[PDB]
RNA sequence: CGCGGGGUGGAGCAGCCGGUAGCUCGUCGGGCUCAUAACCCGAAGGUCGUCGGUUCAAAUCCGGCCCCCGCAACC
RNA sequence: GAUGUUAGGAGGGCAAAUCCGCCGAAUUUAAGCAUAUAAUUAAGCGGAAGAAAAGAAAAUAACUAUGAUUCCUUUAGUAACG
RNA sequence: UCUUAACCCACUCGUCUUGAAACACGGACCAAGGAGUCUAGCAAAUGUGCAAGUGUAUAUGAUUCUUUAAACAUUUUACGCAUAAUUAAUGUAAUAUGUCCAUUGUAGAUUUGUGCCCCACUUUGCAUACAAUACCGGUAAGCAAAUGCUUUAUUGAGUACGAG
RNA sequence: AUACUGACGUGCAAAUCGUUCAUUUCAAUCACGUUUAGGGGCGAAAGACUAAUCGAAAAGCCUAUUAGCUGGUUAUUUUCGAAAGAUCUCUCAGGAUCGCUGGAGUUGAUUAAUAUAAUUUUACCAGGUAGAGAUAAUGAUUAGAGGACAGGGCCUUGACCUAUUCUCAAACUCCCAAUAGGUAAAAAGGGCGAAAUAACUCAAUUUGUAUUUCACUCAUAUUAAAUAAAAUAACUCCAAGUGGGCCAUUUUUGGUAAGCAGAACUGGCGAUGAGGGAUGCUCCUAACGCUUGGAUAAGGUGCCUAAAUAUUCGCUCAUGAGAUCCCAUAAAAGGUGUUGGUUCAUAUGAACUAGCCCUGAAAAUGGAUGGCGCUAAAGCGGAUUACCGAUACCAAGCCAUAAAAAGAA
RNA sequence: CAAUGUGAUUUCUGCCCAGUGCUUUGAAUGUCAACUUGAUGAAAUUCAAUCAAGCGCAGGUAAACGGCGGGAGUAACUAUG
RNA sequence: GGAGACAUAGCCAGGUGGGGAGUUUGACUGGGGCGGUACAUCUGUUAAAUAUUAACGCAGAUGUCCAAAGACAAGCUCAAAGAGAACAGAAAUCUCUUGUAGACUAAAAGGGGAAAAGCUUGUUUGAUUUCUAUUUUCAGAACAAGUAGAAAACGUGAAAGCGUGGCCUAUCGAUCCUUUAUAUUUGCAAAAUGACGUAAAUUACUUACUACUGUGCAUAUAGAGGUGUCUGAAAAGUUACCACAGGGAUAACUGGCUUGUGGCUGCCAAGCGCUCCUAGCGACGUAGCUUUUUGAUCCUUCGAUGUCGGCUCUUCCUAUCAUUGGGACGCAGAAGUCUCAAAGUGUCGGAUUGUUCACCCGCUAAUAGGGAACGUGAGCUGGGUUUAGACCGUCGUGAGACAGGUUAG
RNA sequence: GACUCGUUCAUACUACAGUGGAUACACCAGAUCCCAUCAGAACUCUGAAGUUAAGCACUGUAAGGCUUGGCUAGUACUGAGGUGGGAGACCGCUCGGGAACACCAGGUGAUGAGUCAG
């Protein structure tokens, strides 16, 4: 309690090492808008549309964009319930999220696998691997490549 | 805190354009004897008994918000403008 | 003597007792907070689409019915 | 909140009565007596609290504040 | 205006549920309390009747108006007061 | 069934209390009496009757006059609440055909069909949810010779073929 | 009515009795008659007295005054079953509103799946605590060395530079975890296309946008990573109780410390017990309809007291031995008591080391490994088996509840 | 007569009127109400004005309530002052 | 006779007025009061690497200030160091060179900030009107503080752009009430108040047509005047004369935990002890024991466990004061000291005190230290602390207060 | 060969040296006009005389820094478990996860779009 806005300055709001005034051209230009997921990250430079403490490093969907503002739907736990909150943030604060990129790459790769299978009229599964239990194997070992271990005396 | 005595600004009445306004300090009217609440206060007070109507004997604040009365010089109509609580106010002084 | 100060005890367990609820409004985010001008342009488009649709629907129903 | 009054050398206080601001005290020096001293002089010294104006001349009168302490209503 | 054991008469007092007059509080309520509330009530002193009181317009309306009183149903927990 | 035995277990009940066998409190014993009710006004629930109405109020009527202090009837077109709302308030108060018709979506109960039954396609699309537009009262803004208007804003216990 | 604080103190008595003492011709004592009445009287004053009644009498009424406070609050079976957090409060013995609870309804569930999940997977993130650092910065902070201005008397002492150097902080941060936490995993959607709609956009009413209509088509016989008595889920309503908490491990702040004050995460207790811990609210095992049988858990197996005077290898003698988590003391320091080691020296001399055992080791009714006892242990450290051992667990019966089947000669 | 205080004799009863009281003077006096009077306005109203006590100013009062500090400088030693 | 339209009396009105009346006299609080404010807030830390989080935790800060220290543009680079210039070496200077921020950014601490958010300058007033979606605190209400926009009108650069106050985290207030802004919007309840306005008509009680109409009051909307016990009572003392409702949710008493403090025992070895570390000692350190002191404490008891001391009377301990047996000695003898087994036995008469304690005198064998509900009030006593009467002092306007003294209970 | 716009924002930095200047960059030349300052220093404008001396390009140096990797180290540290050990402080063990500094070795950039001259 006794809780003003930016409390925990030395914690979260502390800048990344040697990162001052970073404002280069590529930062702005991403454009996926109303469907997109987006991370909310603090910028050392920009104080103007800085979020509240809780929203740091969190991710949520963009629901509205303006000139250099972004509305973001973020989940917050409020005691007994997780609820969706309309977080207004700025363009400098929003970072494009990468979860979508994992889904998309998998969709593209699977689609290529599906397309290949379809051309052959094959019956095969495009589902992800489980990283299952290792099968049987073989190695040939000369006396030179095998080392005898034992515990160590104090030294 | 110091304001000049004129301001060219938006009038919210008739003239849409930015135009000159005179700036002065409001300081609260003297109370009427004809106000309905004052009549009620008089009625309640009259005859035997005490009173409740506005009094406070333990005051906290030494300060007042200043509200400026702005008079449009074009259309002859007035507007209020409110600004920060001050101990110290100055009019027209400059530096 | 003193009354209690911090304690947050049992509250997490109570939350998990009735389960930690999550929203379920889902589709079609709505009304006033929608983008000025652009959504009015969409309303005009929708009204246009609706007029073309209504013209098709009225003609098609009327010709068959009678 | 609306009425009355006081701010003047380091201290006490006259001038507020528009023709030009002083007088005590304490200080600082000097006469006077064969004495000490008391007494009597000469010095220093102040944005007349801050600000706007009336003419021949304004600390003083008109205009309005600030700091002080008296009356009050409110109750 | 007196005076009269003048002649003929009356009033007084008791009882009180309902009725009428004065006079007239506090507990209480507001989680306190001083205004408001309790309450024009309780107590107090008076007067009546089988019922009394009210009653024949110095009334209400603003209608195509109604037309002594009482009472019920109502307006109405409303206008309104605080 | 009652009765001792013997083995094993068994600390005063009620109580407020974090914690009572307590060096916490009430209880000598027994009997009888002895404590969430009734009225008012409000609410949801469910039953029940009727429905855009509903409730016969006060009251009148009778071959009603042991019961009958209720039961029965309503003249050989009052009032409550609901039938559109809004609002300081004068006030104002259409989703419109210019086949009784004609609000838009997406899910969604139910129905049609196909290829002696589940089906997989289609088909129709209630309720409800999630929206969407209108339009009505307030309030803006813009205009303004008023059946005051207006693209556009907002706001209401609003409305979109009555539910009480 | 002074004292014996005498007797009495369930009396002879709601102030008595005994003894002592003060008062006695006056501001004397006593009667009778009389006066003043309750916020009133009367008071040589003590808040005295006013009919056993007085810092506001007695009587009756308003009155069944009021009370966040105390006590009490009545038949049975069965079912679900809590809170002692929070927020606002002239608020800390309360209230309100959230939470957590029950009922009632609706929704959709029955298709071994989708919604869904105190979980992991693979992607994807967020961190500056544990840690670590001083030669990275900050605050510290101990030393010398190598150098070109200062203090003292060409020397010495310094400061100052440079390479170094010692110790540091959880209120410092170059770097930096684990744990815990967030987003992600396709059919009401997504692909790639065409056509439509606009008052947005852009020279560009198909430039983009968004929307829409048509298409063509994405795994899914089971699957778009696992796993799931995943619908016992949702959702709406109405109402209850509760708002003092307390205990344990780990992390932890204050305080010398505390069975002290205050937390964090989780689990308990409370409201809940059976078996063990001699004993015991919280430790361990384990949560309970009624019964029979089984096999075990924690825990034990000399006797009390149910199972082994079991087996097997050690260690241990104590003129206060020692005996099992929570658990109810014992340290620094010693020991030519015994037992293992290890480093050294020349089957002998040193030095260490840690096991046991001992000294160090004092206290209030008599006294406590729970008691007796126990030393070829029944002690302490292992290991090997057997046996006993809960209402839990398995099998069976029976009871009720829940759900599912299933039915209108 | 009423209201008080101190409490035989003997003996003395200092100082102080700022503060709080009580009390006295006022052709100088600051403030201070109802009414009344006048002004203003079409009226309602709104304003002025006046010779109340009172308080204030100015005195008197301690056998009224009451109260009774701090420094410096200073005596042929130290010391005290 | 006397006084006399003045008195007086009545009714208004101001004053005086604890004589009398009615009432108020917070909360947090390691009891309460005093004290503080942890009561509205903001920063860092405590905080246990998302978020949450407290204590009379720690380090603090708040009730402002700012026509610029607000706004935009443009230009510039600071603290410091060295080397130069008669003045700043050494009271706020001048130049060049080196200079990653070591400056500066009103305050308050932390964040952020170098072709700038610093500094300089120019031009300025958006410190604007209207409206949302929202975020912080949060019930996901308010207010307050924010964020992203939008409808206007502008400002600045004019070039993109940026501007809805202050670089960010801190700088503040409901309803009723008061007050002033605003309107082609309203009301004051059977009617009217600009105005016979504008037309016509006139044998008149004429007929049309007009968007903007008396004082006063009431609204509606918008600010502001205030609530710091900061979701907002018009509020002082005192009771040892007291009453009542409750309280071991809370003091004073034992007990209990703890044992800081008190008390007692250690280990060490620098010194002291003629010489000599240890006969006797023992600093500077470091380890325990006890509850014989006082705390810390608030678990127990508040529908009563009788609150000191003395007396009497008994029992238990040992940490032994003397007595017995001894060991050591710096023990010549005589003394005497340290000490071990030892609780078998003893441990007094008085003076002064309310007194534990204390302090003397005398004897003595020594006049040891302690436990038993601080041994012992249905054993006593009642002197003290501690009911009501009274007294003096201080303090308090007062009532009264006084772990101040005193007398009586 | 060079430049312009860039991108990543030190492999891109810094220091001391050396090598290179067709076209290009820059240093350089001047102040009437546009402009700007006390000051043509800078800034603006107009030139094009000289020059690699610097900037600029490139390399070098028991360079410093930065930067990857090893190694520090399965150490330090750490979740859950334990009627495990330890008188206490604490320390093992089961199932798991797991650093940092120092030190050593390597490295000192890559690249989109456009242009101009060879």
């Amino acid at each position: 309690k006794s809780r003003g806005k930016r409390s925990g300055t030395r914690y979260k709001f502390s800048k990344k090492f040697r990162k001052h005034g970073e404002c280069t051209a590529n930062k702005y230009l991403e454009k996926l808008n109303y469907g997109d997921y987006v991370d909310i990250v603090c910028d050392s430079t920009q104080q103007k549309g800085m979020p509240f403490n809780y929203y740091h490093g969190k991710t949520g969907k963009i629901f509205h964009i303006t000139k250099r503002g972004v509305g973001v739907l973020v989940n917050k736990r409020v005691k007994h319930r997780i609820e969706q909150k309309k977080v207004c943030v700025r363009i400098e604060h929003v970072r494009k999220s990468r979860c979508n990129e994992d889904f998309l790459l998998r969709k593209i790769k699977n689609a290529e696998l599906i397309k290949e299978a379809k051309l052959k009229n094959e019956h095969i599964n495009i589902k992800r691997k489980t990283e299952g239990p290792k099968p049987a194997a073989m190695i040939k070992v000369p006396p030179s490549k095998i080392i005898t271990i034992e515990p160590l005396p104090f030294y | 805190v110091n304001v000049p005595k004129t301001r060219k600004t938006y009038c919210s009445n008739k003239c849409k354009k930015h135009t000159m306004h005179k700036v002065s300090q409001y300081k609260k009217g003297k109370e009427r004897l004809s106000s309905l609440g004052r009549r009620r206060y008089d009625m309640k007070q009259k005859g035997f008994g005490g009173q409740t109507k506005p009094v406070f004997k333990k005051k906290a604040k030494t300060t007042k918000k200043i509200v400026l009365k702005l008079e449009c010089t074009k259309c002859k109509k007035k507007r209020f403008q409110t600004m920060k609580r001050c101990k110290t106010f100055e009019m027209g002084a400059d530096k | 003597a003193k009354s209690k100060n911090h304690t947050n005890h049992n509250q997490n367990r109570k939350a998990h007792k009735n389960g930690i609820k999550k929203p379920k409004k889902h589709k079609f985010m709505s009304r006033k907070g929608l983008d000025p001008n652009f959504f009015r342009n969409q309303k005009y488009c929708l009204k246009g689409i609706q007029k073309k649709k209504k013209e098709l629907k009225l003609k098609a129903k009327q010709e068959k019915n009678n």
